[PDB]
């Protein structure tokens, strides 16, 4: 049921009723975004625009043709016009493809959306590519993680996240072709 | 007499030197903390692309946070978003609902605990001392989802430019309370998305809305920090202009008093010498 | 006796009664100030002798506003009743609008903020300021001044840019037919028979640019 | 905060209409209130010297001191503005000589030289018309 | 005994005694002639005795204007009905030599003292520029062979001024309500001729140049005008507490005049922004239109009763009118006219879209 | 209060007032050196807030009427 | 300064030339005339200058003019005491100045 | 202004001068600690502007 | 250094000093222009920090003890 | 405070013109050519008005 049409342009009239005319109408974050989800386009062939984001850095806003994401049900490739999805990512390697060239970032988790206008958005919290991570401290960190296991629920959830991330990072450092 | 105006001149002169130094300090802080504001603008795009933007929702509980500043030479920022806070809050409280008002920065706890005092539960400060990080904003969002409202209003000044700061409200609908209801369009608009999570959609939406609150809260306080620096850069220019204008008038006043002083002392000496000679 | 020196001189400027011929003498004493200090001794002596003042500001004279009349400080309370009617019909509204123009004077957006509802008073006070600018050795008859302030006040010049109001004024004086000047000079007031013909002749003028 | 002593000179200084005569008057009224309570030797006899004040103010002060009873212990020396310059010059010395009787006969006196800056002005006029050379602000040396 | 003048700042902050000496201190263009003309307009009509206007060293045009206004208003009658005139003018204006300006105040005092002493009347005595007596004595004193005193005046300033001003006294056989304009020479209140005059007066009304430059008329300095009538035992505790509260708010605003200038109002505390708002309301509310200023200002004058002034300033002190804007208080009569101006200020911003005025098919009517 | 001095100080006042007014003379000085920082209102550690919140009470205590001595 | 102006006036009136006249520090001309007036027992004017200040400057500056025979143009170095443009000596010098050439570091 | 702080004796620590303040007279320990006290007091007097 | 003039100037000084003190007076004038920034905590754009360290060491190089000329 | 980066080209044509204008006010003098090498230039009034 859609009997309550909320939104930015519906906020303006109620703001002109209950807030005074001394102030201009406040902005909304949908006024700064030129690209939406249902507004069709952006594919125009075999490429499709990717948006690899961390909270501290925009890693890519180029147009790729193949995106490999580490979903919680396993890895999956995103071609040009994928089905619209909301994929929770586990620790793994995101692989971008421009053709012969590739970017392989190892992420720490986060999400990945594919939208009905063919755009995709990869929303992680820390994405370090594989030359920035050392292979010497990942085994030290897993040995310091998978051995001391507290039976408390919070510490064992942290330990499960630790062994998952460090196992994926150990399986990702030597699996470069 | 004539020494108090000279010491007041010496006061306003180094007040003008102070404010001219503070303008360039705030300008360098605006230049350094602009690239982080430009980087953090990316991650707020896919969540308003996915969840939309619905400010005027009818809710049962709403945590409204007004992201103010820490130090207060910003000159019309922390009161302007207090005005915008009450202007966007009177718009969206006509359902008989509860409203929690929060302030990030301790120049908002001085301006919000007298206009809406009994609905003020939380005051956050010191978030700009070292820097703004995502773990800090995630902890602040964790104390925001201590209580479970149906909406999260974020009041902050969007750093549009070094001249213009548009105050921006951003809303986060909590998942099963409002987000699964505010997306129904002959069925739903979220059912076009194929959920590829471990558990059900009611939990991946919970994780997505907490992460969206953390993302836009981090971006909100980063934008508000850059607007603080860019408004202090203009307020200290106004203070240099005012303390140059006051100094220019007080210099003329001192010159008039100096001229009158030599004239009256000379007239006293002539009046003494004309009684004897 | 330096007050007596100027009071002896300036009390001889009077308007004589009808049993003394009815003649008059009008004085224009000129006092130069130092750095705009009008609280000086001789300045305040002649201010407390004369009827009004014409404060000429040194800040407006270098901003191109010539004659640099300080409209907030300069008064004339004896020739206020001795004003040309018609100029008394429009100039009271002119002085009121220049009074409420100095409520946003130099803090339009210079200090903190701009309203954009009082953009009209700024972009009208600039027109009333540029209307009153006038080049040297060219005095205007009063019937050609009241028509120019009529065009500036009633709203016939708001779409003219501020850079060309000095050309718009001479275009108004040149293009409006000279019968209205003779009617306003002879009748001594803008009659209700005259303001209709004046608004007719003021809507068919070719204001340059815009 | 500023505790007076019984033989101490205390200057009340300020601008015009800042309450200096009020402090001196309330001191005189309090000596009236204390003189009916102490045994005959801590009693304080006030002397008010009005230098250069107008006569309406002095008459209002006499009305105040009679309607409160303070005139039984108070002498008032009044050289007003209409008086000559040597009278206003000499009135603090007249009031001090009248108040020295209580000081020299074992009693305790209180003397208020109201407007001592007007006695200095009267002295300035008196000495300038004697053609003595003027000094700082044309005062005598 | 109080004398109500209808002026808000005068009746509130420094009320005038019924038989006392009143000073209007001013700095050449601040309005001590407009104020003394308004006191003539308000007080001398309600008075039952005779008025004596002494013009000492002022403009001759002002004396002719006062003569024509007093002939027109009927307080001066010519010809056979001259005995029903209630005013004597004594004029020694600034065209006269300094011997005439030095003794014309004494002529005005003699005419007033005959009505006070012999006739037993209650007299009004308005003296425009009592400074000119002192200035004329200083002009003749340089040629009498005296050594000058401080800044250039005669050595006998205080005794001449005292011998003049002590003749103006409410005695037991008659009263003189003296209103004397005093001129400060270069806006210097520390000049010896006004500083000597300050000690002779029961109620000073110090007009200021800066208050006039704000557009506030009458430009009375509220924190420099004093009166002996501002005492809770003579004018009641309500009026006194209201006047002291208004002075407290104005002094707290004057303490903040430097922070607001060099930093702006956004750095003030929330309790101090309320002080600044209430003070900017009460300092527009002290201003008032005058019946004698309506010829060159256009607005009609306002006579304000005393209870309306106390009732208005109670409401602005307690916070009853934080809704109304600051310009609603400016140049209005009482607290009713503040609300009836904030209506007209908000009808007018809604009168941006009322109609498009056009008068067509009219040229052959 | 920062400019009104007396030479005697002690040994010329009430011995009861001498015990009480020292804590007044000190705390008004604490109030005066704080109140020159009354443009910001940071209220440092509830100590600079407390000393003005006592000094304002002391200055309001010291007021009295006219022609009514105590 | 009157000596140098007379040497310029011969080139103005007799030669019929457009002569220049440079007065280095006209303030020192004012100061020397003030010292001459003070040594002659005259009562000083405002801030310490001579009572004859405007007329002692005008006796010099009015002879610097263009006539029908020639002209004297004068470039006078001006010192401003205590950087006060409202001091009587620069304020009286500025009533004769037709131009101003500011040289800055 | 020193006595307005309650400090007695109200000696100005900078404006007071002596001929004995000389390292060749009172010793290079006394002279250097007096110069250090005057240096830190002048530094605080320069900081008293930006503190307010 | 800002208020001390020499009208004879560089034409009557040591030529070994003339080539080295010319940089010194410009560095000291630049240090005087920026001397308000010296007591700030948030460090500036490192061009003013360079002159604020350089001039603050150059003013220490001009110190000299008494009765020992160099 | 900002740099040449944030100057508009509408506010950079003014810089590029005012710099060469304040260069073009400079001029070599004939009386200085005995120690500066470059000869002096006498500029007419019409040449000054045309060249500016
Ligand atoms: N403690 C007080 N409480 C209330 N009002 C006071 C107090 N003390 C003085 N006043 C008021 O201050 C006004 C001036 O008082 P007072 O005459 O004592 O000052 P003054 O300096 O002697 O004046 P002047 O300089 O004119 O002689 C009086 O009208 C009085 O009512
Ligand atoms: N109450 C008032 N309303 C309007 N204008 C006033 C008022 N009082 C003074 N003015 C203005 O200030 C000037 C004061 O002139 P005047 O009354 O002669 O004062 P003074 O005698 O001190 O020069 C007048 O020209 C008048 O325009
Ligand atoms: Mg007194
Ligand atoms: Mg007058």
């Amino acid at each position: 049921e859609a009997a309550a049409p909320a939104g930015p342009k519906e906020f303006t009239e109620v703001w002109n009723k209950k807030a005074p005319s001394t102030l201009i109408v406040p902005e909304f974050p949908s006024n700064y975004t030129a690209v939406k989800a249902v507004g069709e386009g952006q594919v125009h062939g075999d490429a499709f625009p990717v948006n690899f984001y961390t909270p501290h850095s925009i890693l890519s806003q180029a147009q790729k043709d193949t995106v490999v994401l580490p979903g919680v049900d396993g890895y999956f490739g995103v071609k040009a016009s994928h089905v619209p999805t909301i994929a929770q990512l586990k620790p793994g390697v995101v692989e971008l493809h421009s053709g012969a060239e590739s970017e392989k970032f190892f992420v720490s988790g986060g999400f990945a959306f594919v939208h009905p206008n063919g755009v995709t958005d990869i929303c992680v919290l820390e994405a370090a590519t594989l030359d920035q991570v050392d292979p010497a401290a990942v085994k030290s960190a897993l040995a310091a993680a998978s051995a001391a296991q507290p039976t408390d629920e919070f510490e064992q959830a942290a330990n499960r996240a630790a062994i998952e991330l460090y196992s994926a990072l150990e399986s990702a450092v030597e699996a470069k072709a | 007499s004539n020494q108090a105006v000279k010491q007041r001149i010496r006061a306003i002169k180094n007040i003008g030197k102070i404010t001219k130094a503070m303008k360039m300090v705030a300008a360098s802080k605006m230049k350094n903390a602009q690239i982080a504001v430009e980087q953090s603008r990316g991650l707020v795009d896919p969540f308003v692309r996915l969840f939309g933007d619905f400010p005027a929702v009818n809710s049962n509980k709403s945590v409204v946070v007004a992201v103010t500043s820490d130090k207060g030479l910003c000159g019309g920022l922390n009161s302007n978003i207090t005005k915008y806070t009450r202007a966007t809050l009177a718009t969206t409280e006509s359902e008989g609902k509860d409203v929690v008002v929060v302030s990030i920065g301790d120049k908002g706890r001085s301006q919000l605990t007298r206009i809406e005092s009994q609905r003020y539960q939380l005051a956050i400060a010191d978030t700009y001392k070292v820097r703004v990080t995502f773990g800090q904003a995630s902890l602040i969002v964790e104390e925001l989802i201590k209580h479970n409202p149906q909406s999260y209003q974020i009041l902050f000044n969007k750093f549009r430019s070094a001249i213009s700061f548009k105050p921006t409200v951003a809303t986060i609908l909590s998942p099963d309370l409002l987000e699964k209801q505010l997306e129904d369009v002959t069925g739903n608009s979220l059912d076009a998305y194929d959920i590829e999570a471990s558990h059900e959609r009611s939990d991946v939406l919970r994780d997505l809305t907490e992460f969206h609150l953390g993302v836009t809260l981090y971006n909100a306080m980063l934008e508000n920090n850059c607007s603080e620096h860019a408004s202090r850069m203009s307020a200290m220019e106004n203070s240099t202009k005012s303390a140059g204008e006051m100094l220019g008038k007080l210099t003329l006043d001192y010159n008039r008093k100096r001229q009158a002083t030599i004239t009256t002392e000379l007239i006293e000496i002539i009046a003494g010498a004309s009684a004897l000679m | 006796d330096v007050f007596y020196l100027h009071s002896r001189l300036l009390e001889r400027a009077a308007k004589l009664s009808k049993e003394l011929g009815g003649g008059s003498l009008t004085a224009f004493p000129v006092i130069e100030t130092q750095a705009g200090d009008v609280s000086a001794y001789i300045a305040t002596n002649v201010i407390s002798i004369t009827d009004g003042q014409i404060f000429l500001e040194t800040e407006l004279f270098y901003k191109g506003i010539r004659p640099a009349l300080n409209v907030g400080l300069s008064v004339s309370r004896v020739g206020s009743a001795a004003q040309f009617p018609g100029m008394k019909q429009v100039a009271g509204t002119l002085k009121l609008e220049l009074a409420q123009y100095r409520e946003v004077a130099a803090f339009a957006q210079f200090g903190s903020d701009l309203d954009a509802a009082t953009q009209y008073v700024l972009e009208r006070g600039a027109r009333l300021t540029e209307m009153l600018k006038q080049k040297q050795f060219a005095p205007i008859p009063i019937e050609r001044q009241t028509v120019a302030v009529y065009a500036a006040t009633k709203g016939f010049l708001d779409k003219v840019r501020v850079q060309d109001i000095v050309a718009a004024e001479e275009a108004v004086i040149s293009q409006v037919n000279p019968a209205v000047f003779k009617i306003l000079k002879a009748n001594g007031k803008i009659t209700p028979a005259l303001d209709a013909h004046l608004k007719a002749e003021l809507r068919k003028v070719k204001l340059p640019g815009a | 905060l500023v505790p007076i002593g019984r033989g101490q000179r205390e200057l009340i200084i300020g601008d015009r209409q800042t309450g200096k005569t009020a402090v001196a008057i309330d001191a005189i009224i309090h000596q009236k209130n204390c003189n009916e309570q102490v045994p005959k030797a801590q009693r304080v006899y006030c002397v008010y010297v009005a230098v250069g004040q107008k006569r309406s103010t002095v008459a209002q002060l006499v009305k105040l001191f009679t309607q409160t009873g303070a005139m039984r212990y108070t002498i008032m020396v009044s050289a007003t503005a209409s008086d000559a310059a040597p009278l206003q010059f000499l009135a603090p010395y007249s009031g001090c000589a009248m108040a020295e009787y209580f000081r020299d006969t074992g009693k305790h006196g209180l003397i208020i030289y109201d407007d001592l800056s007007k006695q200095s002005v009267a002295y300035r006029q008196m000495s300038l018309l004697l053609r003595r050379p003027p000094g700082r602000e044309a005062f005598p040396g | 005994e109080i004398l109500v003048t209808g002026i808000k700042v005068v009746d509130l902050l420094a009320p005038y005694q019924r038989g006392g000496k009143i000073g209007l201190f001013g700095g050449a263009g601040v309005g001590k002639t407009v104020l003394i003309m308004e006191l003539i307009n308000n007080v001398a009509k309600a008075h039952g005795g005779f008025s004596v206007f002494a013009g000492v060293g002022e403009r001759t045009r002002e004396g002719n204007d006062l003569y024509r206004e007093m002939i027109e208003s009927g307080v001066i009658k010519l010809g056979a009905e001259r005995g029903n005139s209630k005013c004597t003018l004594v004029y020694g204006q600034m065209n006269e030599p300094p011997g005439a300006r030095a003794r014309v105040a004494l002529t005005g005092l003699t005419v007033a003292e005959y009505f006070r002493d012999i006739e037993g009347q209650d007299v009004l005595l308005f003296v425009d520029n009592i400074f000119r007596f002192t200035q004329a004595n200083s002009e003749v004193s340089a040629l009498l062979g005296r050594i000058p005193s401080a800044v250039g005046y005669q050595p006998t300033l205080a005794t001449d001024l005292g011998g003049l001003q002590e003749r103006i006294t409410t005695t037991t056989k008659g009263s003189i309500t003296s209103v004397q304009a005093v001129y400060v020479p270069a806006d210097d209140l520390t000049d010896p001729a006004p500083a000597t005059t300050f000690a002779h007066l029961d109620a000073t009304t110090v007009l200021s140049r800066s208050i006039a430059e704000l557009g506030i008329y009458p430009a009375v300095d509220p924190l420099d005008s004093t009166s002996r009538m501002l005492n809770p035992n003579v004018i009641g505790a309500e009026h006194y507490n209201v006047a002291r509260g208004v002075q407290k708010v104005l002094q707290d605003y004057k303490n903040l005049q430097d922070i607001i200038a060099i930093l702006g109002m956004d750095e003030l505390s929330e309790e101090d922004k309320l002080t600044v708002a209430r003070a900017r309301k009460i300092q527009r509310f002290l201003s008032q239109p005058f019946q004698v200023a309506e010829v060159f200002t256009g607005t009609p004058g306002k006579y304000v009763d005393l209870a309306d002034t106390i009732s208005g300033f109670q409401g602005v002190l307690t916070g009853k009118y934080d809704d109304l804007p600051e310009m609603a208080f400016y140049m209005v009569g009482d607290i009713k006219e503040v609300k009836e101006k904030a209506d007209k200020m908000a009808k007018d911003i809604a009168s941006r879209k009322e109609a498009d005025n056009k008068k067509v098919s009219e040229e052959l009517k």
